[PDB]
């Protein structure tokens, strides 16, 4: 078994108040079945979409996890993964550096 | 200038949660074309690409089937599989495999490819003289001389030498206008003090397409291959992708550092320094 | 264009 990778990120770079895409990517796992929750404070996002399942030359599974948002100064974001290889879920905060 | 079409299958047993699930997504280079998933609500061969829209229904149909058929085979292989390796029925096991052609500028075959892997380890694989397996295993070996015994690679070779080019060359003329056009990154340093003693400088590659680039550090013009710290290439949604690298320095020093950009889509390769 | 022959493994 191969556990998540995880980068969470904006699709442009971010500006206060500009609508933009938050994304969570997951990849080199195994097995596939995975789940991933976008946060907002803390909260589930509902309106979050995803790629279709692929996997790299290594066999290793990668989705991408996103949702239109509009960053704040204030305002916090994360995403929440679980996985086989996980003995409770993974939380990355979004860093608009990274 | 090259190009690569490959196909990816997965089916994934799940005992006590119906019949394994059989998914295919097709790739140009980059581009993700069209998608079957054998749990949609009316399983069916889906474009995922505006190029592909255009091919008929009798090219939707055969590709649905195609995809209808293999929900099935991998599912008669996962039966077999566990049969192979010894294995219980009340465990889960995924087989994938990943097949297609690649071709270089002018058309021409570079070479074929068809490989299957079980439970993420390598299974079987087609050689690349189109005529041979590479067996991992004596479960394998059982494939591969029944393949031998049915001249599976025969069939394999004259799809691969024959129809995947010349479909790709096909979809490569039709999605030309963005298939056949590398996007640029756009570059820049940023700096991020850690203490009063030492600061990151990160190098962003932001836009680009195709997703293969070469981002490096060097100081006083030598690599920094171990201090530096590469995050996977990452999507960004737009059919474009990320990148960056980033060392950690004395506070003081920036100016000895360099950030080399490598990428098709580029005229001349860039260098960049932190502008304060 | 996929192959319309995958075998049984």
């Amino acid at each position: 078994q191969r556990t998540p990778k995880i980068q969470v990120y904006s699709r442009h770079p971010a500006e206060n108040g500009k609508s933009n895409f938050l994304n969570c990517y997951v990849s080199g796992f195994h097995p596939s079945d995975i789940e991933v929750d976008l946060l907002k404070n803390g909260e589930r996002i509902e309106k979050v979409e995803h790629s279709d399942l692929s996997f790299s030359k290594d066999w290793s599974f990668y989705l991408l996890y996103y949702t239109e948002f509009t960053p704040t100064e204030k305002d916090e974001y994360a995403c929440r993964v679980n996985h086989v290889t996980l003995s409770q879920p993974k939380i990355v905060k979004w860093d608009r550096d990274m | 200038g090259s190009h690569s079409m490959r196909y990816f299958h997965t089916s994934v047993s799940r005992p006590g949660r119906g019949e394994p699930r059989f998914i295919t997504v097709g790739y140009v280079d980059d581009t993700l074309f069209v998608r079957f998933d054998s749990d949609a609500t009316s399983p069916a061969k889906e474009p995922r690409a505006p190029w592909i829209e255009q091919e008929g229904p009798e090219y939707w149909d055969r590709e649905t089937q195609i995809s209808k058929t293999n929900t099935q085979t991998y599912r008669e292989s996962l039966r077999n599989l566990r049969g192979y390796y010894n294995q219980s029925e009340a465990g889960s096991h995924t087989l994938q495999s990943m097949y297609g052609c690649d071709v270089g500028p002018d058309g021409r075959l570079l070479r074929g490819h068809n490989q299957y892997a079980y439970d993420g380890k390598d299974y079987i694989a087609l050689n690349e003289d189109l005529r041979s397996w590479t067996a991992a295993d004596t479960a394998a070996q059982i494939t591969q001389r029944k393949w031998e015994a049915a001249r599976v690679a025969e069939q394999l070779r004259a799809y691969l030498e024959g129809e995947c080019v010349e479909w790709l060359r096909r979809y490569l003329e039709n999605g030309k206008e963005t298939l056949q056009r590398a996007d640029p990154p756009k570059t820049h340093v940023t700096h991020h003090p850690i203490s009063d003693h030492e600061a990151t400088l990160r190098c962003w590659a932001l836009g680009f397409y195709p997703a293969e680039i070469t981002l490096t550090w060097q100081r006083d013009g030598e690599d920094q291959t171990q201090d530096t710290e590469l995050v996977e290439t990452r999507p960004a949604g737009d059919r474009t992708f990320q990148k960056w690298a980033a060392v950690v320095v004395p506070s003081g020093e920036e100016q000895r550092y360099t950030c080399h950009v490598q990428h098709e889509g580029l005229p001349k390769p860039l260098t960049l320094r932190w502008e304060p | 264009r996929e192959f319309s022959k995958e075998p049984e493994l």
